[PDB]
């Protein structure tokens, strides 16, 4: 159902590689990106499904 | 017997050493051979060029509906088209687009032939929601855009690009005479087929003087494109080719001064959206009448307004930068300091112009030559 | 890794400056060199990579003009202050020629920073502006290499300034207009300092943050080709685009290209 | 007469339009739809002076500017300063309200219709096209009698601060100065 | 020479034919028998070899000694191999002549510049139990059919099938690939079907923008006439041979390319992709690690809820092979 | 550009005409009735679709309608310079794939060539 469906979601999107990676993100920058050169090398080695 | 068959290569047998340290001295040539790895110019091509009337024929049939181009022909085309359009407008400043879409037997012009980047543009995004019907006709419009072309002068190279997408095309009279007529007429018509080659296109083509060429992917299309882009090269001199065009300075209004007046723009008046209601924009030299975009000719008085720098952009082609005598830092008995740069002069070779007899590095010769295109010693 | 470099050209035409001199007005050479310095030191002081030129163009040629204070501006201004005292003094008339060689100027500065921008490490983007200050009259013999220069500019996005003094030059309307660079006139010439450390010395990322003053209106009158003079209504060739003032049955140009 | 009522009724703006130029006497019905079918050595003194002036010179710190100098400057670039002129027609898209910006297009259409008309005139290099350009000038000044003058009457009424007359006087303007200067060009070829 | 149609070898200048069938161990054909007599009497030049790195087996090896040739040259795209037998490949036909730079290879553009990448998925708690619970060979289909690699196959199904780009899904393990493919309705090659089947699905693969995703289960491990192909999903391959994730990835270059390996955390399978990939790291290329994908939860995919995930087990731990 | 056979054509074993042929090559020269059938209606067949490649630079597309054509013992009659260029992959197709193999041939070979 709806709940089961919530339940799967939160076991699998976040099971080992989010419980830290998350807690960085909240304690991480938070501000603007240090420079230009940074966001477009980002983009470059990003994959296509990644910019979306 | 073949060239791989004989003494295999030794590329490392280059390097040699005469003082047990001195092949640094060499990999420091190969730097010197690093360079100069241009031709000194950033074309190489046509130097020179004429002004075109190009009108683009589309296809508006059922066929335009296969999905051999994602997400349909017509979108990739109308796509394509849209950085033809801008690509052809960057290197011709003075040419004219029609276009014109072929569907259900008939021919509608879509767009009247002028040289306005945004109408078409917008014209394009309009009809990339048309409905596509019947089959073309070929006839209907290579005679609208004979009969548009028959009054331009001479001079103009008067041509027409037609993207046929279905292989049958109904001529409600022959078409050869057509081609004839085209041909007394002196028209390039050019087309670019999608599906496979048919006699008719390629009878026009090879009659009228034009190319013929059919899209093996959206990759060739482009290539294809960017190759219609070029402009036909021009005789030295054909005729007495002028004509009057105007230079509308962009003079802004601001409410500090007391000639500010607010004006609606021309161009903006005849869309059916509100017109700009600006504080300036470009004043027509003759008729002192507002537009916001160049180049445009004016609906007034039938002047053209076109912007100074495009014209002028062009320039470097017809006095070429003549290329600098290259000489050994040795054999130079002067100043060792760069004329341009007033860098040291390090390098083995140092370069002197024939005129100011200056002194410059490679660095600044490649960039005189490839950017700047004009002696900084010769200006002054 | 943000190193910026900037240029200045400082108009040294010596009619314009003996003129305003004799005006005994409250704006001389003297202060103008003065506030060139200090916008110097100011743009060095707003980082340690930032680097600077200075460039002075006369009837002659262009010259590189490069106790409690910085060490290296102390040494900075000594240099330009011995070369302008150099190039004026030792200026002498020799001929009728009074147009300011601004072109030469400024092909000097785009060769400097092509010359700076290769030696800089890969690893950092060298943005490189140019900053004009206008006193004398505008040269239109001048036009086609102006516009060469300009476009040459623009090829290597670099940003050109014109603070125009006295008479508004249209060339360097259109080479801050092509360029995105800021061109203003000084309303008081003794407040040209304060103009230039309020609008001037922010670089292209600092002046999205400012408000600046809108761009005044540019014209874009073209030169014709056997006068020279700019002009409204042209005749302009369809081969090779060049513009004449009066009709012609055959076009000098084509005539010359064999 | 049915068939010339029908396409103003498919145009209501031709038929306003219509009714501008034929109704107010402006132009006949006939011509309507006939369209729609250096000094002295002083010279070298100042470059002595100059070059005297500068033999000896001094970089100055104070000098350079001061507190006053500075504030004005401020000021000047303060917004709503000369410089920085914030207004710039502020509201211009909610003054001049729409009823009079309908005229207002109704009159640029209409100046630029008779302009139109009036260049493609011109050049008269056959004497038929000279009374035609005569009769436009006649259709011109009775437009703008009968627009313009109320238009300017209106706008005074309610002190509206953009000059829309003003850019539309400037067209008229030039039209009458080029054809003024044409006419005694052609006074000239038979002198 | 392959006893297919029989062309007439006896009396030609270029003969072609495959292993295993000059090495043949057993009763012969009657005419195969005469044309291997008349071909063992003659002198051959230039012996060409193709994929000469499976050479040093017990059969293969004698073949080079069941003909007589002047020269042998032999060509392969992917010279590693396990059991160190490819040092005996230096005598058998001769020295490694030349070893082509990928790297600036693929710089010229000639060959098309694969964005590598393994991206792994966590184990689903319903698999995970079963995974450590049961250790004889039994593991494979666990982390095999893990659902959420399978929804990470779906995603990249479907997103490369909107940007439109041709997809090769390798997959050994064939028992799980039938319910992997027949799942999303997609065509597959088991292998054992015939050869005018996977003939005319290759042949229609390319040229046919309706359908553009294949399925492959071991069977394109070696040289064949695949069309061209930007992405390539590997899923549960073999062990450690980087001869054969070598050779898939070389189905693939002909960022123009780019090809996925989807493995599951906390298992053999993460130890294998460790020691698989180390002969392309070797030969320039780098494996980014993708540990989230972008848009996972945007759209609808399989096994979305825990009933079904549930329910998988049962069928996966139906082969009770005993 | 393209020469469409639907069907094998087989001549009438009507008049009479046939069979007294076809018995005579079977109790003199020995030939199958249905081997001589075949050779017959291949030969005709591969006459009639032959005649659409004329010159080195002429190019022309060939389709059979029929799925008795897929069969060896038809195939092996068509000549030698039709056999290399009929691949095992195309033998069975249906119209859609055919199409795009039409298709697919007729873009690449609309391209210029060199001598
Ligand atoms: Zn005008
Ligand atoms: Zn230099
Ligand atoms: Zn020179
Ligand atoms: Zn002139
Ligand atoms: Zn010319």
């Amino acid at each position: 159902g709806t709940s089961s469906q919530a339940e799967a979601a939160r076991i699998l999107a976040a099971s080992w590689p989010q419980n830290r990676e998350d807690e960085e993100k909240q304690k991480l920058k938070g501000g603007p990106k240090k420079t230009k050169r940074e966001k477009k090398a980002a983009a470059s080695h990003l994959f296509p499904f990644e910019k979306l | 017997t073949k060239r791989w068959e004989g003494g295999y290569e030794r590329t490392w047998e280059i390097l040699k050493e005469d003082e047990s340290g001195s092949l640094k001295a060499t990999i420091e040539d190969i730097l010197f051979k690093a360079k100069r790895k241009r031709v000194f110019e950033h074309h190489g091509q046509v130097r020179l060029g004429m002004m075109r009337h190009l009108y683009v024929v589309v296809d508006g049939s059922r066929t335009m509906e296969d999905q051999d181009l994602k997400p349909n022909r017509l979108t990739c085309t109308l796509k394509l088209l849209e950085y033809f359009v801008e690509e052809y407008f960057d290197q011709n400043p003075i040419s004219q687009i029609g276009i014109i879409v072929t569907k259900s037997k008939r021919a509608e012009k879509l767009t009247e032939l002028s040289g306005n980047p945004r109408k078409h543009i917008t014209s394009l995004k309009k009809a990339v929601d048309m409905t596509c019907h019947g089959e073309p006709s070929l006839y209907n419009s290579l005679s609208i855009a004979m009969q548009t072309l028959k009054h331009m002068p001479g001079h103009t190279s008067r041509e027409v690009l037609i993207i046929f997408s279905s292989l049958t095309t109904c001529d409600p009279s022959n078409i050869y005479d057509l081609i004839k007529t085209l041909k007394a007429a002196k028209i390039r018509v050019s087309v670019i087929g999608l599906s496979a080659e048919v006699r008719v296109c390629t009878v026009l083509a090879r009659e009228t003087g034009g190319t013929y060429h059919v899209i093996l992917d959206e990759s060739h299309y482009k290539e294809l494109l960017t190759h219609h882009v070029s402009p036909p090269p021009a005789s030295s001199s054909s005729e007495c080719s002028l004509i009057r065009m105007g230079f509308p300075q962009h003079t802004i209004a601001s409410l500090s001064d007391q000639d500010a007046k607010p004006s609606f723009s021309m161009a903006h008046l005849d869309g059916n959206t509100e017109p700009g209601l600006t504080l300036g924009g470009y004043f027509c030299p003759q008729c002192r009448a507002k537009y916001c975009e160049l180049p445009v000719e004016c609906k007034i008085c039938g002047l053209t307004l076109v912007s100074a720098p495009h014209l002028a952009r062009s320039y470097h082609h017809l006095f070429p930068l003549d290329a600098f005598q290259e000489i050994p830092l040795e054999e130079y008995n002067g100043e060792r300091f760069c004329y341009g740069c007033q860098g040291e002069l390090k390098d083995q070779h140092v370069y002197v112009c024939a005129v100011c007899q200056n002194v410059f590095c490679v660095d600044c010769d490649v960039f005189v030559h490839d950017s700047l295109h004009c002696c900084p010693g010769c200006i002054h | 890794d943000e190193l910026n470099l900037l240029v200045i050209v400082v108009d040294a035409n010596p009619i314009w400056w003996g003129k305003q001199a004799l005006k005994e007005s409250q704006f001389t050479l003297s202060k103008c060199i003065d506030a060139v310095m200090v916008l110097g030191n100011s743009h060095l002081f707003m980082n340690r990579s930032n680097k600077l030129a200075v460039i002075a163009s006369h009837i002659q040629e262009s010259r590189f003009l490069y106790d409690g204070k910085y060490e290296l501006l102390t040494s900075a201004n000594e240099v330009i202050v011995e070369e302008i005292k150099d190039l004026m003094t030792k200026s002498d008339i020799k001929g009728q020629h009074t147009e300011t060689l601004l072109a030469g100027s400024l092909a000097k500065a785009l060769c400097y920073i092509h010359r700076m921008n290769k030696e800089v490490k890969d690893n950092q983007e060298m943005k490189s502006r140019i900053l004009v200050i206008k006193a004398a009259e505008d040269s239109a013999l001048q036009y086609m290499n102006f516009m060469n220069v300009i476009f040459a500019a623009q090829k290597q996005n670099i940003l050109i300034d014109a603070c125009v003094l006295d008479s508004d030059s249209g060339l360097l309307q259109q080479a801050c207009d092509i360029t995105g660079g800021l061109y203003l006139k000084v309303p008081q010439m003794p407040s040209l300092l304060q103009y230039l450390l309020w609008v001037f010395l922010p670089d292209q990322d600092q002046r999205s943050q400012l408000i600046l003053p809108p761009p005044v209106h540019v014209d874009y009158r073209a030169a014709c080709f056997c006068h020279r003079n700019l002009i409204e209504i042209g005749y302009v060739c369809s081969v090779c685009l060049s513009i004449f003032c009066n009709f012609s049955p055959i076009c000098t140009t084509c005539e010359t290209a064999f | 007469l049915e068939e010339k009522n029908r396409m103003l009724q498919e145009d209501p703006v031709l038929f306003q339009l219509y009714k501008d130029l034929v109704v107010s006497q402006v132009i006949s019905a006939e011509e309507f739809w006939a369209n729609r079918l250096a000094t002295s050595q002083d010279i070298i003194n100042s470059f002595q002076s100059i070059r005297q002036e500068m033999e000896a010179y001094t970089p100055k710190l104070t000098q350079v500017l001061s507190s006053s100098a500075a504030s004005s400057t401020i000021t000047a670039l303060s917004p709503g300063g000369a410089l920085m002129q914030g207004g710039t027609q502020q509201a211009i898209n909610q003054m001049v309200p729409n009823d009079i910006q309908s005229e207002l297009k109704h009159l640029y259409v209409a100046v630029g219709e008779l302009l139109r008309h009036f260049w493609s005139c011109f050049p008269v290099n056959t004497p038929f096209l000279e009374e035609k350009v005569v009769k436009m000038k006649s259709n011109l000044e009775r437009f703008q009698v009968t627009k313009l003058c109320p238009f300017q009457e209106k706008i005074r009424r309610q002190y509206l601060s953009t000059n829309l007359v003003s850019h539309i006087e400037e067209m008229l303007q030039t039209a009458y100065n080029k054809l003024h200067t044409w006419q005694s060009r052609r006074l000239m070829k038979k002198t | 020479f392959t006893s297919d149609a029989k062309d007439k070898p006896i009396g030609c200048s270029v003969a072609i034919s495959t292993y295993s069938m000059l090495g043949h161990t057993t009763k012969r054909s009657w005419e195969a028998e005469r044309v291997m007599e008349w071909l063992k009497t003659q002198e051959w030049g230039l012996m060409i070899l193709d994929e000469v790195h499976t050479i040093p087996a017990k059969m293969f090896r004698r073949v080079l000694t069941i003909v007589q040739a002047h020269c042998k040259l032999g060509l392969t795209a992917t010279l590693v191999r396990e059991d160190d037998k490819i040092v005996d490949l230096n005598f058998l036909i001769g020295p490694k002549l030349y070893e082509a730079n990928w790297m600036e290879l693929q710089n010229n553009g000639y060959i098309a510049k694969v964005q590598c990448a393994e991206v792994w998925c966590p184990m689903s708690p319903e698999f995970y139990r079963e995974y450590v619970a049961i250790k004889t060979k039994k593991r494979i289909l666990l982390y095999t059919m893990n659902p959420n690699k399978f929804r990470a196959c779906q995603f990249l199904i479907k997103f490369h099938e909107r940007r439109n780009d041709k997809i090769i899904v390798f997959a050994d393990n064939v028992f799980a690939l039938k319910e992997y493919a027949i799942r999303l309705n997609k065509p597959y090659i088991y292998g054992p079907t015939s050869q005018g089947e996977r003939m005319q699905i290759l042949q229609n693969f390319k040229h046919n923008p309706k359908i553009n995703t294949i399925f492959i289960s071991k069977v394109g491990d070696t040289s064949f006439d695949l069309p061209e192909a930007n992405v390539l999903i590997q899923i549960s391959s073999h062990g450690g041979s980087r001869r054969q994730e070598a050779q898939r990835l070389g189905r693939v270059l002909r960022y123009n390319a780019f090809f996925y390996s989807l493995v599951s955390q906390d298992t053999q399978e993460m130890a294998y992709s460790t020691k698989r990939q180390r002969f392309l790291v070797d030969q320039g290329y780098s494996f980014k690690v993708i540990t989230k994908l972008a848009g996972m939860e945007e759209e609808d995919l399989a096994f979305s809820t825990k009933e079904e995930q549930q329910q998988l087990l049962q069928k996966v731990l139906a082969a009770t092979d005993l | 550009r393209a020469v469409i056979m639907f069907g094998v054509p087989y001549v009438y074993t009507q008049s009479r005409i046939l069979k007294a042929r076809l018995e005579y090559l079977r109790d003199q020269f020995q030939i199958r009735e249905n081997d001589f059938l075949t050779f017959d209606a291949m030969r005709h067949a591969a006459q009639c679709v032959g005649r659409a490649i004329r010159g080195k630079t002429d190019y022309g597309l060939m389709v059979f309608a029929d799925k008795r054509f897929a069969r060896g013992d038809k195939r092996g009659k068509l000549p030698r310079w039709i056999q290399e260029h009929l691949t095992d992959a195309n033998l069975n197709l249906t119209v859609d794939e055919g199409v795009q193999v039409a298709k697919y041939f007729l873009r690449q070979m609309a391209q210029p060539f060199h001598r």
